[PDB]
């Protein structure tokens, strides 16, 4: 990015909040900044033109100003909503071409704590004809984005064929994680047991599966 | 001197907008045209000798009230109120869009057109002297125009550029 | 109300050219506008890569600038972009956007279309395997119950997932995908239904891979021995 933004910001709800935008003579000095703010999975949406200005549905908490060679981003009532990215551009003269900002991801402090929802699954009787078993343990809507999962196989931990992905914020500023347990049908079918095993925040959600058990 | 004029054409649903505007910039007849599409164009034009340059706000329908869009309307420095001839409601419809013509503006003195489309229709609801005792009480001329035949299309917009000069230059 | 929507190959493989396409509705190309083209490598920050106007004239971002072509198709309302000698640098989500109002400026980008991910790598495109997530006397939560869809080994993303066609939207959670060492991914979809609806309504996931033109309509049926 040839213009330059902090990569995170913090607050905590209510206070107000400032994210700069380090420009030089080219772009930001000669030209107009404007903002824009894109919620996780969709399009930046426009958030202040021509330096200060607002659109539509951009509440009076959301001002913009510029001062020389920078620009700044303030917002004060702040909310659990307001957790995004946000973008400065503006026009470059000297590279006759738009440009960006890094991006800044804000995040707004001091939300609950939520335990994960933990569902586990064993694998279909339709994937173990093709010779296949995958477990799937599905694990959404906790707080603070972060979580171990461990496997058993019955008592004993087994990390071999164990992919898990990173938490990702949902639509609700909670997070959702999902981990698989790749195995041979011989291997599901020779243990008693297999459980799915989620730790969060010092608490712990164990889910578990069985061959026999079948509803 | 490379010069500005920013027209805005409005009207009641049907009357000819987009065929009145598509006219004078792509010079052809557009049938059948989306009624919810609005967009600005840009023509180069020469005016009474004068290079200019034309952006036109061909409006559509669903009029809102947010700041911005006045904010957008005063852009304009010359309104086209349209109607059609064979439409007796789009004339009655006159007065409402040049209230809220100079509400936005806050003027009582804002350059406007009346502009009566559809004139190659045998079939007519509104008769000329109807929209001439009209044009008087506001003070602003009256072109009959058809989209259809391009009959007096230029005409219409070069005059409310014409009424746009005398404005600036008083 | 202009809308915009960015259609073009999911995989492209490198020395390969990239051809998008923008198809607009609800507004002239010949809009005093312009049509620019921004891409977003996941996880990072966008990126600007060109600019047309109706009249042919474009900018193009400098350091893309020998690689990148930008076309305005009048006829079909609709813009183009062309990305040559692709390298998985080029991995990214591109949009269509328009902006540069000329009548009200409001910034180079008053209206995006939705993204669709390109990626450039040098493996094959892969359908998925679609398999049901039987809900079990186990995996109930009383008058509500969870089934879903695993949706595996398919590259490359992305896999999007409806249910029963559309009408089933309350109650769906389709997950981020993981990313297996072997490089193909894998994703699950759930859904909550009321468990006393287990014997009576029928549950299908419509998964839809636009990289390899395949859509699963999977019935997902109570578990049996
Ligand atoms: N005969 C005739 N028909 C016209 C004329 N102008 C517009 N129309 C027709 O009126 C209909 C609506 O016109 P349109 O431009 O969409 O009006 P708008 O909704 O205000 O934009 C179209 O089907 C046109 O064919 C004209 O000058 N003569
Ligand atoms: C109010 As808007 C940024 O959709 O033109
Ligand atoms: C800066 As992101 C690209 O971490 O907002
Ligand atoms: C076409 As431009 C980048 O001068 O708004
Ligand atoms: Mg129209």
């Amino acid at each position: 990015s040839v213009l330059t933004q902090p990569p995170s910001a913090s607050g905590t709800p209510g206070q107000r909040v400032t994210i700069s935008c380090s420009g030089s003579s080219s772009n930001i000095g000669s030209n107009y900044v404007y903002w824009y703010q894109q919620l996780p999975g969709t399009a930046p949406k426009l958030l202040i033109y021509r330096n200060n200005q607002r659109p539509s549905g951009v509440p009076d908490r959301f001002s913009g100003s510029k001062s020389g060679t920078s620009a700044s981003l303030a917002i004060s009532g702040l909310r659990s909503e307001d957790e995004a990215d946000y973008y400065c551009a503006a026009w470059d003269e000297r590279l006759s071409g738009w440009v960006f900002g890094g991006g800044t991801k804000l995040t707004v402090l001091g939300q609950p704590k939520a335990a994960p929802s933990v569902t586990l699954f064993p694998p279909s009787s339709e994937e173990l004809q093709a010779n296949k078993a995958t477990l799937v343990c599905l694990i959404s809507d906790f707080y603070p984005g972060a979580v171990t999962v461990a496997w058993k196989a019955d008592s004993s931990p087994v990390k071999a064929g164990v992919e898990t992905t990173t938490p990702s914020k949902q639509s609700n500023n909670k997070y959702a994680a999902s981990s698989y347990l790749s195995l041979t049908p011989e291997q599901w079918k020779s243990h008693r047991s297999y459980s799915c095993q989620v730790t969060h925040e010092g608490s712990t959600v164990e889910k578990t599966v069985a061959p026999t058990e079948c509803s | 001197g490379m010069t500005e004029y920013k027209l805005v054409v409005v009207g009641a649903c049907g009357v000819g907008k987009s065929a009145l505007t598509i006219q004078l910039i792509q010079n052809h007849f557009v049938d059948e045209y989306d009624p919810t599409i609005e967009d600005s164009y840009r023509k180069q034009v020469v005016i009474d000798g004068e290079t200019s340059l034309l952006d036109i706000l061909d409006t559509a329908g669903q009029e809102e009230y947010s700041a911005m869009r006045d904010q957008y309307m005063r852009t304009g420095e010359g309104f086209l109120l349209v109607f059609a001839i064979n439409n007796t409601k789009s004339f009655e419809d006159i007065h409402h869009y040049r209230e809220q013509i100079k509400r936005v503006k806050d003027s009582e003195d804002v350059p406007m057109v009346l502009v009566g489309n559809k004139s190659d229709l045998p079939s007519r609801t509104v008769d000329t002297k109807q929209a001439q005792d009209l044009a008087r009480s506001y003070g602003i001329p009256f072109i009959e125009t058809s989209a259809k035949t391009r009959q007096g299309v230029d005409d219409a917009f070069y005059t409310l550029v014409r009424e746009i000069r005398k404005h600036k230059e008083k | 109300e202009v809308q915009l929507q960015e259609s073009g190959p999911g995989l492209v493989k490198p020395p390969g050219t990239l051809s998008l396409t923008c198809a607009v509705s609800g507004g002239s190309i010949s809009s005093s506008n312009w049509w620019s083209w921004v891409r977003q490598p996941p996880g990072k920050g966008l990126e600007w890569i060109g600019e047309i106007y109706h009249s042919g004239s474009t900018n193009y971002n400098p350091s893309l600038k020998s690689r990148v072509t930008i076309s305005v198709d009048k006829s079909k309302n609709q813009f183009s972009l062309k990305l040559s000698s692709v390298t998985a640098a080029d991995t990214a989500v591109y949009y269509c956007a328009r902006g540069s109002s000329s009548w009200y400026d409001l910034g180079p980008f008053d209206y995006w279309g939705q993204g669709t991910l390109v990626t450039v790598s040098s493996a094959s495109t892969k359908g998925p395997s679609v398999f049901p997530l039987a809900p079990s006397s186990k995996s109930t939560s009383g008058g509500t119950a969870a089934l879903g869809c695993l949706v595996k080994d398919y590259f490359p993303e992305p896999v999007t997932v409806s249910w029963n066609s559309g009408a089933l939207t309350s109650g769906v959670h389709t997950f981020p995908a993981v990313l297996q060492s072997s490089g193909l991914y894998s994703l699950s979809s759930v859904v909550t239904v009321p468990s006393s609806s287990l014997g009576t309504q029928t549950y299908i996931c419509n998964v839809n891979h636009k990289p390899s033109n395949t859509k699963v309509d999977k019935k997902v049926e109570p578990k049996s021995c």
